[PDB]
């Protein structure tokens, strides 16, 4: 038996330390630690409510857009403002296109090098690699010629002796299972992914004014001026340009990312039987389409003890059952006040005292829902949509299972989704369904402008006396996000962010119960404790964001 | 589904207005002709030639009577009974008047068809005139420039298709989204004009700091257009003034092809 530390964890956002006790070749106990704090909740305090979104957007530049949108929703909640429907269409297109970029970059740039051996790709036969994909994908850039050009780029990098960020990798590890040909296919798709994510961010830029960090929001709606006949504003030529980029995303997502997800599961089937982090799941509904902040295109809900048949639907961002359940504790975190706190009454008082296995070991707080630990993110999101009987989600999951069946002769049941690969699959399903969200909301905007509605902004009033509490919910790429604003005498008197990586990465809670990262690792086989690739594989499946988790 | 029909006829054209389509991105020229419209006549791209292509024009004018958009580039020459442009043995003015009879909408793409352009300048050797002068009973939509940004044309066609009418027009029948403002009333070098920071010759110190081009002959103060905002080629930052040369006034009758490059504009 022995104790290891993984510090830094790479191919994530931000600063993470993972500790593991290993006994008889398996992890017996783990600790997750966020090692950087800024105090973003304190920086935004005492300001005008209308200013918060530009400051708290900077909680994270990987999940850019998300904290901006959650912050304006929180002020609109406190103030009782109904957002114009055109402002909802624009906010929705931005969030859907951003999330497409975010999921593609996670699968390829951040996670693929846990599963893919770039050295092995030098041994591949490019023709055999291309032949393996016949009747599995219709993608137009799977030729032997494409794969030979990619293999020659790898050959040149190796021959230079400067491997840089590709160096001292896990090349030849016993947990690396792909044949040479599938390693070469994956590297070709890694490079092609960079073009698709760039198109997704061109959609975001044309509505946001730039990305990273959009600049088109307001408490009350958006800053885009809709005028089909205007010079220098959001006219029909600018809308046509947006549509030209929306139409470029589908083929890569459906014919490359969706297919690769099924192929990784076919070669790594034991990863369907490990990495369960929780038995409770939460997601919020997303993409409102009415004039009163509701009528969501995607559903939300709460699953308890993995029972889909008895789940509780969530159809409103004003649901008092959801609001009343959320608390955070700092018993095992570097803050002073330890008992569970509702976020409108939250404090964030730093109290660093160094690392202790049984005391404080993280800057991440510990969130609970009516006293229980909960997993958020794409696995939660997919399982809630299956509980709701959403036929689009059923059908997309079935397409991934059908490729896995063609490759292995085996099928995939819902029980196998509570796992490191199920989490990966839920993310892929979400990216696929978002392409229909983009087509739907573009068409809705064009049709509404044609009815003569050009409205985008309702100017707020803020009473100079009274105390007003608001909450803004959002289904972010990593899971349910909430921003909690208290207004007193016209200024922000409290501001608390509860972020999806806070739920999943937070340390042991007030009752010493284990959160999803720490739970998921128990039982992990580790062939070489000096090179713990198997631990990093499960942690990457949650898509850690530690600027998000800690703020 | 069926696509909206277009008939394109060139008169005294240089082909630059067709070539603008090969730079377009929203839509690209391949998506324009396979997805957005049915291009029923266009001599630059047509597989058919000669008697076959003249039959396919006549068949389309009948099939789509009341439905097609007619587009013309180039000026129309009236001198000596039409003979300075003859196609299939007939004056181009006769082909254009015949096609105008059944059109749902009529567009003059480029300065030549919009107001006579370079071909009508100086002594005007051929008696070249605008499309509106040849069709006095019709409302001609004018999309000037030499050539315009292609999307000034493509977004006008899209408004007709999507919303069933033309875009809003000014008193010269130009779409307001593209021609509603003077270039100098939306130019990023106006701070330099205001401060008296001027380039005096190409390659001087002010020119090499991106100062105002007024004293090089810039016609922005007297030209309506979107060249400083939409710009050209969708790469970012590309229009004549941004590259270092004054506006010549190519959009605007009486400016481009009349005033010298280095002649000073009137300022309102
Ligand atoms: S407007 Fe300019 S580009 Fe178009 S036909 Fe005339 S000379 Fe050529
Ligand atoms: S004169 Fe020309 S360069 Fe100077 S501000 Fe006016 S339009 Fe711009
Ligand atoms: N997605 C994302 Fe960032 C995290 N965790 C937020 O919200
Ligand atoms: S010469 Fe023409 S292209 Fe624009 S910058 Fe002046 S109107
Ligand atoms: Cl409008
Ligand atoms: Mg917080
Ligand atoms: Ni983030």
């Amino acid at each position: 038996s022995q104790r290891i530390t993984i510090d830094p964890v790479t191919r994530i956002e931000g600063h993470l330390r993972i500790d593991c006790e290993i006994e008889n070749g398996v992890v017996s106990k783990a600790w997750a630690s966020g090692t950087m704090w800024r105090g973003m909740e304190e920086i935004v305090k005492n300001r005008d409510p209308r200013d918060a979104w530009m400051i708290v957007q900077r909680i994270c530049g990987v999940c850019t857009t998300t904290h901006a949108l959650s912050s304006v929703r929180a002020a609109e909640s406190a103030l009782n403002i109904d957002v114009p429907v055109n402002a909802q269409y624009i906010r929705n297109i931005i969030l859907a296109a951003h999330t497409t970029h975010d999921h593609i970059v996670h699968f390829y740039q951040l996670s693929a090098l846990d599963w893919v051996d770039i050295t092995s790709a030098l041994q591949a036969d490019p023709t055999k690699a291309s032949e393996m994909l016949k009747g599995v994908s219709t993608w137009h850039l799977n030729s032997p010629e494409e794969f030979t050009k990619v293999q020659n780029k790898i050959k040149d990098l190796v021959a230079s002796g400067q491997l840089g960020i590709f160096a001292n990798g896990y090349w030849g590890h016993p947990a690396m299972k792909l044949p040479p040909e599938v390693n070469l296919i994956a590297v070709a798709h890694y490079l092609q992914a960079l073009e698709c994510q760039r198109d997704a961010n061109r959609v975001v830029a044309l509505l946001g004014g730039k990305t990273p960090h959009i600049q088109n929001l307001a408490v009350g709606g958006v800053a885009n001026p809709i005028n089909l006949d205007g010079l220098g504003v959001l006219n029909l030529e600018r809308l046509m340009y947006i549509k030209s980029f929306i139409d470029k995303l589908s083929d890569f997502v459906e014919q490359v990312y969706k297919v690769d997800t099924a192929v990784i599961a076919a070669f790594y089937p034991e990863w369907l039987t490990r990495g369960k982090g929780a038995v409770n799941y939460l997601s919020v509904p997303e993409f409102p389409t009415d004039s009163k902040n509701g009528s969501f295109l995607f559903p939300g809900g709460y699953i308890e003890n993995a029972d889909l048949s008895s789940y509780r639907p969530i159809t409103s961002h004003s649901d008092e059952y959801l609001i009343k359940g959320i608390q955070e504790s700092a018993k095992h975190s570097w803050y002073k006040d330890e008992a569970p706190q509702a976020p409108w009454e939250g404090t964030t008082i730093p109290a660093y005292d160094g690392w202790s296995d049984d005391g404080k070991y993280s800057w991440v707080k510990s969130p609970t829902f009516y006293g229980k630990t909960v997993e958020v993110g794409p696995l939660a999101n997919m399982l809630v949509k299956l509980a709701a009987g959403r036929e689009s989600t059923q059908n997309k999951l079935n397409e991934i299972v059908a490729i896995y069946q063609k490759l292995t002769g085996n099928t995939l049941e819902v029980a196998q989704l509570h796992s490191t690969l199920g989490r990966i699959i839920g993310r892929t399903v979400h990216c696929c369904e978002l392409q229909d969200i983009l087509q739907n909301q573009y068409s809705a905007l064009i049709t509404n402008i044609g009815k003569g509605d050009h409205t985008t902004f309702v100017k707020p009033n803020i009473p100079a006396t009274g105390e007003f509490k608001g909450v803004g919910f959002l289904e972010a790429p990593k899971g349910m996000l909430s921003h909690w604003m208290v207004i007193k005498d016209g200024i922000i008197s409290n501001y608390q962010a509860v972020v999806p990586s806070t739920w999943n990465s937070g340390p042991r809670n007030f009752n010493d119960d284990v959160g999803p990262y720490e739970q998921s690792l128990v039982g992990t086989p580790v062939a070489d404790p000096n090179k713990p690739l198997e631990v990093v594989r499960t942690i990457h499946s949650f898509d850690p964001c530690m600027a998000c988790a800690v703020h | 589904p069926q696509r909206p029909p277009v008939i394109w006829i060139g008169a005294q054209e240089c082909t630059g207005c067709t070539e603008s389509l090969l730079r377009a991105t929203h839509p690209t020229v391949e998506n324009l002709v396979l997805e957005t419209i049915s291009l029923e006549y266009h001599e630059v791209l047509s597989a058919a030639f000669g008697h076959q292509v003249e039959e396919n024009k006549h068949n389309a004018l009948e099939k789509y009577k009341g439905q097609y958009v007619l587009v013309v580039d180039g000026s129309i020459p009236l001198k000596d009974n039409g003979i300075y442009c003859m196609v299939a043995g007939e004056p181009i003015v006769d082909h254009i008047r015949k096609a105008a009879e059944g059109a749902a909408a009529i567009i003059a793409i480029g300065s030549c068809s919009a107001w006579g352009g370079v071909a009508a300048a100086g002594v005007n050797p051929t008696g070249a005139v605008s499309l509106q002068e040849v069709l006095p009973g019709k409302t001609v939509i004018n999309i000037p420039g030499c050539p315009p940004n292609p999307h000034n044309f493509l977004a006008t066609v899209a408004h007709i298709i999507t919303y069933g009418k033309p875009p809003k027009l000014d008193d010269k029948n130009r779409p307001t989204f593209a021609y509603g403002r003077l270039i100098h009333e939306h130019c990023e070098r106006r701070p330099h004009f205001d401060a008296g920071r001027f380039a005096k010759e190409f390659g001087d110190e002010g020119h090499r700091e991106g100062w105002c081009l007024y004293h090089l002959g810039c016609k922005g103060p007297e030209t309506y257009g979107n060249c400083s905002t939409l710009q050209f080629c969708d790469v970012g930052g590309v229009w004549p003034v941004a590259i270092g040369h004054p506006c010549y006034g190519c959009n605007e009758e009486g400016i481009g092809f009349h005033k010298g490059i280095h002649q000073l504009a009137n300022v309102e």
